[PDB]
């Protein structure tokens, strides 16, 4: 019943060293059935990314509405989005629906092409933004996402550092939750290079 | 419902209305309120009447029985009695008593005992749908050993404005005076208490 | 309406060793937004070597180690000054649970100690009386929060030898109590900062053959 | 309605979909098609409540073959399955959503792939190499999680769904009347008469 | 299963070097309606305990009571009840205490909210806090109803943490309890000015002091206040 | 949340805490409750947390468009007017609750506004969970003729109080300073009580310890010359 | 949880999965829903925990006395009887436990449904749980009663895997159980994570699945 | 459980009884007896909710078996029936009544002729040529009252059963798995393992 | 709350407590109740603030808007532009108003607007909470043609009372004097009217 949780699935995004890492889980569920372990929930718009939770209608749907917006954005701006703007951007659209909100618990993450400057936020499902430093947390083991971020997150991590300490944390926090898991991506961030790792993880 | 019980240097006096309502319907224009549960102890029932009937006459049958053993009861032991079976029964009870008796040694005492059957001892007490009225003007106007003329103007001027504002309250004014003296009953009709 | 439950927060972390155990909790009671105490203790030395935390709703939590303590006593008249085993403990608890089955004592209980092999034991219960024998376990508010990290630093799950790459696990080492102690500060720390019901104080009781220990930390007062 | 099933093999789709109508505790018909083409390459089987299913399918196929005639071209079924998919999102926030959940199996002639798209009613899209919608796939998935390949041919996609079907006509406590399976491949979309 | 009629709002307490302090204000009120003004919530049980009380008056007089033949029992066959086997604000909380949870184990709680203060044998103070779910806890400041919320922090102040207690004198401890009832009365809208404070130490005994009222109030700045936002005149 | 606002001589202060929390679970340690209106209005929100930021950032533009109209420096009282007729508007169903201070041409203004649309003014005032506790510490410290000193140690104490004692506030305390006649100064981080000490443990993997099945580079530039 | 156990010719094979829930939380990852009864006689656990442990722990101090009284162990049909009219007695109060009876008495290999409506079957096969509909779906096609020991196991591990997989509220190991006249023989934990991808290489199912 | 039905011909009484039971989505069990023989020439069929059924039924046949033994006699058919009756009526009005609906068949051996009654959970008891519970009813009725003679022999009554079954296979949307179907006639009680 | 308007010789004269509440919690003990719709026209408001803010800045609007084309309007035809508002927007209201201003015409006027829109004009009114325990002190207090000093102490001791009863009424009294001689604000601090 509750939409946030139908079809289960978390996100989690960290800061590193000149670098972000973001994290999702491939799980999409009806409840209890699994359906899927292939559904992806982190999409990218240039070199800014979006991981988007809940309900899976509105995150495909979301993510079919900021492809449009930045395809528009770039085609009159005669650049592509930076994170900052994007982080708005998704706020605002989000705000517009304050009565009939999209079910969705989105997470950016990025790194500014001019400054350098690694940057992540997140949103309730209504548009208020969290900038964070260290991470940010989304989805169904949201809860279990905190405990292992706060105890397993240092500063300044680098790239391959970053990759097992995000990795760990999404890993152990998708099995104490019954609807994420079924397999799980991980997005590793520099400048002007992105690595995807597929991780291996039990598929019950 | 209209109901008071006042103290004065000679002892104490009850008054009430006489309106008896089921819902906006007057049942009685002439009830009696103002009930016996010994010689010289009374008391003023708001709230259900079955419940309140029910209680005074279980507490008269106490007192009766108390009397016939241990002598006349205090004023104090008839609300502790009233008290008992309003707290123990309070989940199934409505109902809100004025108790007022006269005692020799202790004079005029008047306890007041609302819904939940807590007791509280006071100089004088106000109780019923139309007390809410005249909380600010007996504030104003109650002293300490009035006599009894003034106690009665008192009554009378307090339960004419209870009347007046509350449409659940109405009809003649009964009052009873308990003093060393004995007991004496009072009535004042409409045509001398509107006027006021 | 009245409402017979209530929540006072908390949380509770026990750990098991080869030859030791532990069990802690915060020293924060709670209603609701408000502080009750900063100090008050909700872990327990019960007698014969044997720790126990009540968590969830302290008046029923209070009331269930009472009723256990009450039961080792009894237990040392009835049966000749026997000690009760920790296996023993955990299936009286059980009873003592069921026996509200239908007016349930509303708490996450945990009981540490060592089994009759000497070796370091944890029992988890429910509110309703199912229990079992465990290496490690948190209960309470914060129970989310912090056993997915015992699960990551306890059983090493989802932890590989670098070099195989997935093939071979990494190896079960038991830990030492500066080690687990360690990991319980940790957890604690963890928890008070993103758990508002978690903070405070922090105490831990040391199970050993030689008796029972007790070590206090401070923790964050916001 | 009830049960509907998919499965994508090697060079085709296979829906299969039940017969049953039931109004009140009387069946109606026993031999009900619960499918729409949508175009000479692209089928879609549906389940929901009554009279939506058919209402959404016909207003789909009117579309699908709108813009067939207009481009004189077959659209994707991957564009099919999307523009289907929009249509469920917008329903579901709408004052009567339509409560219609779809299979669409396609061949798409461009790739020469087979290709089966689950849509339920809230506008949830998954590509899947076999699907289901409701109850269906409590029953049935574990024994495609085991048998299913790849590779497999028609012949066995077909013999794969008789497993399925003998078990939901085991295990279910409903009677859906058997099923109507139909293939799609590169040649087009046929009815398998005997099942 | 009831609700509460007639009742008493917050009974506020804390710890000092020599004792413990606690006060309570003396309204019953009716809802919104402000009843009766003088009623005493803080009963005293010997010479070393005082019981604060706030919620359900009726219920609260019921324990008045239980309080009163709890003394009367200690006393029989007892030549030590004024000395060693006198009561103890230890045994008067647990018994209380025993009494709260029992009753909302039959669904039929005592609508309260009850801080037992006093002093022990051995001179060590105790203050401790129990209601109508048989919830117990200890803390240097103790608190009910709006209480909680206002006095706690002005009171934590003073008394943060178990070692700021020897700190902390009896004149400090009453300044601040005495400024706590000032702020209620500036904000608990079920308070009175009229209000019962008690000090229970170890040296001086049981002090009880009634009929104090709340003092030294800033209510001048009002008359500059106009309007709600634009207006001027 | 725990708000505060609190006028001296010659001007007004606000405070606030920088917990925001999503239940009982911290999600920001440190977020910036302190929002601008303009220059020198600054405001500050509990409740709904993305409609106090939604409903600040339409009236401040709306503030700015009127600003540049009319060729005058913006009034706390048209902050004040545009914010309540907005929420009565939606009847409670945009769950701001603000305390708004500034200081323009008329002086120096301290109001309340709540989700409802009604307004309140005062010398002193508190918003948010932890605003009895706050109101507890101002009803104790707070006087007339106070200083610009005496305001802000008045108004941090009072967001102190909400942060050891209300559970829906905590880490540390954000101030902005509005004197008349003066820049308005946003102190972000006026108090850190409320570090996090040293973990016991370095939680950093071994390189490898995490399995892996596939790895993969992503495309992020656009389509290439040639 | 799923639960499964089936007769057959040497027997009766009884298989578990191990995991346990409070909402969308896993707070168990190792619950043992297995209790030996006696030698010759286990029982299933699916439902509330707690009633499960409670009652089925109370069957086996019931089937203890049998015993003393008699001289002789009870059988399974009477045993499975015990407990369905434990759940006669607080019908309607709110329990919550589904459990098959399985034994080797007199009458060769028993096995038994029971829940807690007071329901009582015999049968070959049984499933309990959010989970068996997909172990159904695994027996049902490959069950025989001309199965060797080993098969068998297999077709009981290879059945809760199914569900573990699918179903979100079963999982975290496998334990397997084989009833035989001398008594029952425990098979072993199987952790999930690794049967699975064990199961996925020797067997080649669950292709759709990436590893 | 589901259906359950009666027949009263010539020489003998039959009864059909499903061999379903379901618990959640999956059926359990497809060969489930839902009978007990009450005396040797007194059977009962019974169906309502799931666990009371067979409570009930085997607390009768306690009873009755009790009474053969004490009187070393079998009672009528009437008589059992009265009984069970009572113990419906007496428990409707009881904190949690039994939800139990039976048909008795019996052979009457002293009148040399067959009976039906028909009881539900409430306690109301009628004597039938031809009865059932629930739903059963609906779909059978206009067959029997159509085909039913009181003459009929046991393979005319068997035959009229296959008719109702069969209509209740087309038009019922619940699978009840078939029907074991028993005879009760003078010479006792009797199964027929094919049909 | 506790409001009241008052005529007299001189003309009217606006009172009210200063206590705002959340339930039990007190948001504002300073409140300013008595608000200005035109120079010599106030009201007193009672119910959801939010509602009687709206509607006094509508009025305020309304009144303003009309003394720039047709000049000072009366005393009724600012009550009748707060009855349009209270009446026709009544299943979306909670607001409990007393009007009261002064012409030279017509002098001190007051009318009062409860909670389904009616108005009534009144030699004096009282309204909020704080009323109900006022009315018979206030019914057998007032005068007509009573004198400035006399009309203060009136509403000083009848506010007084309300405020001793009522939980919802408290702080300090404010009072509005409107006149010819111009416009007057007072105010009364509890140590004041406590003591009465
Ligand atoms: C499936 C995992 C879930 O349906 C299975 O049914 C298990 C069966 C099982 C049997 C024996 C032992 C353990 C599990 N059921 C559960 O895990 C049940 C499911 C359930 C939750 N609420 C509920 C259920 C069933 C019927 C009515 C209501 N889950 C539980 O009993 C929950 C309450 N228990 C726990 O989460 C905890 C257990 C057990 C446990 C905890 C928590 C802590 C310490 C020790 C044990
Ligand atoms: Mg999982
Ligand atoms: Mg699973
Ligand atoms: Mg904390
Ligand atoms: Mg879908
Ligand atoms: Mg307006
Ligand atoms: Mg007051």
């Amino acid at each position: 019943s509750d939409p946030s949780s139908i079809n289960g699935g978390i996100v989690v995004a960290m800061t590193g060293k000149d670098c972000v890492a973001i994290a999702c889980d491939l799980r999409l569920g009806s409840q209890s059935l699994g359906v899927s372990n292939k559904f992806e929930k982190i999409f990218h718009y240039g070199h800014v990314f979006l991981g988007i939770t809940g309900l899976a209608t509105d995150v495909t749907t979301l993510n079919e509405m900021f492809r449009y917006k930045t395809n528009l954005y770039k085609l009159k701006e005669e650049r592509a989005i930076e994170p900052e703007t994007f982080t708005q951007l998704v706020s605002s659209s989000l705000y517009e629906r304050r009565f009939g909100p999209y079910f969705v618990g989105p997470v950016v993450a990025g790194i500014n092409s001019k400054s350098g400057k690694p940057f992540i936020a997140g949103f309730d499902l209504i548009g208020c933004i969290d900038e964070a430093k260290d991470f940010i947390v989304s989805g169904t083991a949201s809860d279990q996402l905190f405990g292992m971020c706060e105890s397993l997150y240092e500063p300044n991590l680098e790239p391959e550092d970053l990759f097992e300490t995000i990795s760990q944390a999404l890993l152990n926090a998708a099995d104490r939750d019954a609807l994420s898991g079924w397999g799980a991506v991980v997005y590793i961030i520099k400048k002007d290079e992105v690595v995807k790792r597929y991780l291996k993880m039990r598929q019950d | 419902t209209s109901i008071m019980a006042v103290t004065f240097k000679d002892g104490v006096i009850l008054g009430a209305d006489s309106r008896t309502t089921t819902g906006a319907y007057i049942a009685n224009r002439v009830t009696d309120k103002l009930t016996r549960v010994h010689d010289k102890i009374w008391c003023c029932r708001s709230g259900s009447a079955a419940d309140t009937q029910a209680i005074a006459d279980i507490v008269q049958y106490h007192l009766e029985l108390y009397t016939s053993q241990y002598g006349t009861p205090s004023t104090e032991t008839a609300a502790s009695v009233f008290k008992e079976l309003c707290y123990e029964n309070k989940d199934n009870l409505t109902a809100g008593i004025i108790v007022a008796g006269y005692d020799d040694k202790n004079k005029g005492e008047v306890y007041t005992i609302p819904l939940g059957g807590s007791v509280h001892k006071l100089p004088y007490a106000i109780a019923g749908s139309g007390s809410t009225f005249i909380y600010g003007y007996c504030d104003k106007n109650f002293r300490e050993n009035m006599s009894k003329e003034e106690t009665v103007d008192f009554i009378k001027h307090s339960l004419s404005q209870a009347i007046k504002w509350d449409g659940s309250s109405g009809g003649v004014i009964r009052m009873v005076v308990l003093t060393a003296a004995g007991v004496e009953r009072l009535i004042f009709y409409p045509d001398e208490y509107e006027q006021l | 309406q009245f409402n017979p439950y209530g929540d006072n927060g908390g949380t509770i972390l026990g750990i098991a060793g080869e030859d030791f155990a532990v069990l802690a909790g915060d020293t924060r009671n709670i209603t609701d937004y408000s502080i009750n105490s900063r100090y008050e203790p909700k872990v327990f030395d019960c007698g014969d070597n044997i720790v126990m935390s009540a968590n969830g709703f302290a008046a029923d939590g209070d009331a269930l180690v009472k009723r256990f303590k009450n039961s080792v006593k009894w237990y040392h008249f009835d049966h000749n000054d026997k000690k009760l085993s920790i296996n023993s403990a955990a299936r009286n608890i059980q009873h003592l649970l069921y026996s509200r089955r239908f007016f349930p004592y509303y708490v996450y209980n945990i009981i540490a100690g060592l089994d009759e092999d000497g070796k370091g034991a944890v029992y988890s219960f429910d509110p309703v009386g199912s229990y079992q024998r465990e290496q490690c376990r948190a209960g309470g508010a914060a129970a989310s929060l912090i056993m997915p990290f015992l699960d990551n630093q306890v059983n090493f799950k989802n932890q590989y030898e670098p070099g195989t790459n997935g093939k071979v696990k990494k190896p079960l080492k038991y830990l030492s109590v500066e080690e687990v102690i360690k990991l319980v500060r940790d957890s604690f720390t963890s928890a008070t900062e993103r758990h508002i019901q978690v903070g405070d104080g922090l105490e831990i009781l040391i199970v050993t053959k030689d008796g029972v220990r007790k070590e206090f930390y401070e923790l964050k007062r916001d | 309605m009830d049960i509907i099933l998919g499965i994508r093999v090697q060079d085709s789709v296979i829906l299969a979909s039940s017969k049953a109508v039931t109004r009140g505790i009387s069946v109606l018909k026993d031999s009900d098609d619960k499918t729409r083409q949508l175009s000479p390459h692209t089928l879609m089987s549906f389940a929901g409540e009554a009279g939506d299913t058919v209402q959404f399918a016909e207003y789909i196929q009117a579309n699908i073959q709108l813009y067939s005639i207009r481009e004189d071209y077959e659209l994707s079924p991957q564009a099919v399955s999307s523009f289907v998919r929009q249509e469920l999102a917008k329903s579901i926030r709408s004052r009567r959503p339509y409560q219609v959940n779809v299979l669409i199996g396609g061949y798409d002639k461009k790739k020469n792939k087979p290709e089966l798209y689950q849509i339920d009613y809230l506008g949830t899209k998954v590509e899947l190499p076999y699907g289901a919608h409701g109850y269906s796939g409590f029953y049935t998935f574990s024994l495609l999680d085991h048998h299913y390949r790849p590779d497999m041919t028609t012949e066995e996609g077909l013999d794969l769904l008789k497993l399925c079907v003998q078990e939901l006509e085991k295990r279910m406590p409903m009677d859906f009347k058997g099923v109507i399976v139909k293939i799609v491949d590169k040649d087009g979309i046929r009815q398998v008469d005997d099942f | 299963t009831q609700q509460p009629i007639v009742t008493g709002t917050s009974v506020i307490s804390m710890k000092y070097d020599n004792g413990v302090i606690i006060a309570a204000d003396n309204l019953g009120s009716y809802g919104s309606l402000l009843r009766f003004n003088g009623v005493e919530r803080l009963i005293p049980v010997g010479d070393n305990t005082v019981v604060g009380i706030s919620g359900d008056i009726s219920d609260m007089q019921h324990i008045e009571r239980l309080l009163k033949d709890l003394v009367t029992e200690n006393a029989y066959d007892n030549p030590l009840a004024d000395a060693e086997e006198a009561l103890e604000p230890s045994y008067i909380f647990e018994y209380l205490a025993t009494v709260m949870y029992q009753r909302r184990s039959k669904m039929n709680p005592l609508w309260n909210a009850i801080i037992v203060a006093g002093v022990q044998s051995n001179g060590d103070q105790f203050l401790r806090y129990v209601n109508l779910l048989g919830v117990t806890y200890s803390s240097p400041t103790l608190a009910t109803g709006f209480g909680a919320h206002m006095a706690n922090p002005l009171l934590r102040k003073v008394v943060d943490r178990e070692s700021d207690i020897p700190k902390t004198t009896v004149q400090v401890a009453e300044e601040a309890i005495v400024n706590a009832m000032r702020v209620l009365y500036y904000r608990d809208a079920r308070s009175s000015r009229n209000f019962s404070l008690a000090i229970i130490d170890k040296n001086t005994g049981l002090t009880f002091k009634k009929n104090l009222q709340v003092e030294n109030m800033k209510w001048d700045f009002a008359k500059d206040i106009k309007g709600y936002g634009t207006q001027k005149i | 949340t725990t708000i505060v606002g609190v006028k001296f001589n010659n001007g007004v202060v606000i405070a606030a805490d920088t917990r925001s929390t999503q239940g009982p679970i911290v999600a920001d340690k440190n977020c910036a409750k302190l929002h601008r209106i303009s220059p020198k209005i600054w405001c500050a929100g509990a409740g709904t947390a993305a409609d106090t930021e939604a409903v600040t950032q339409l009236i401040g533009s709306n503030i700015e468009l009127h600003s540049l109209y009319t060729s005058r420096e913006p009034r706390v009282v048209s902050a004040l007017q545009m914010l309540k007729q907005h929420l009565f508007k939606y009847q409670g169903h945009i769950g701001a609750y603000l305390i708004v201070a500034g200081v323009d041409p008329t002086g120096s203004h301290l109001f309340s506004i709540h989700a409802h649309g009604s307004t309140d003014v005062g010398y002193y005032l508190s918003l948010g969970s932890g605003s009895l506790a706050a109101m507890a510490v101002l009803e104790s410290h707070w006087k007339q003729d106070l200083t610009k000193e005496e305001a802000i140690k008045l108004a941090s104490d009072a967001i102190q109080a909400g942060i050891w004692n209300d559970l829906g506030s905590g880490s540390n305390v954000d101030v902005c300073v509005m004197e008349i006649g003066k820049d308005a100064e946003y102190l972000r981080n006026y108090l850190t009580p409320n570090v996090r000490e040293e973990k016991q443990k370095s939680y950093k993997f071994p390189r490898g310890t995490t399995a892996v099945l596939k790895e993969s580079i992503v495309n992020i530039c656009d389509i290439q010359e040639e | 949880t799923t639960t499964l156990a089936f007769k057959f010719q040497h027997g009766v094979i009884a298989a578990v999965d191990s995991r346990a829930s409070a909402g969308s939380y896993i707070s168990a990852l190792r619950m043992n829903k297995v209790i030996e009864i006696n030698p010759y006689l286990l029982g299933t656990m699916s439902g509330c925990a707690a009633d499960c442990q409670y009652w089925e722990r109370l069957l086996a101090k019931e089937c203890r006395l049998y015993y003393l009284r008699n001289g002789e162990r009870i059988s399974v049909s009477a045993a499975s009887k015990l407990l369905s009219n434990m759940m006669c007695q607080y019908r309607g109060m709110g329990l919550s436990m589904g459990s098959m009876i399985c034994g080797w008495d007199k009458k060769g290999p028993g096995l038994y449904y029971v829940d807690e409506h007071g329901t009582r079957l015999s049968g070959n096969m049984f499933s309990t749980g959010s989970g068996n509909t997909y172990a159904y779906g695994v027996l049902d096609s490959n069950y025989k009663w001309d199965l060797s020991v080993e098969d068998a196991l297999y077709l009981g591990k290879r059945s809760i895997l199914a569900a573990a997989h699918r179903d979100a509220y079963s999982g975290g190991s496998v334990n397997l159980y084989h009833v035989t006249e001398d008594g029952w023989i425990y098979h072993g934990n199987h952790d999930v994570g690794e049967l699975f991808w064990k199961v996925k290489e020797e067997e080649g199912s669950f292709n759709n699945v990436i590893g």
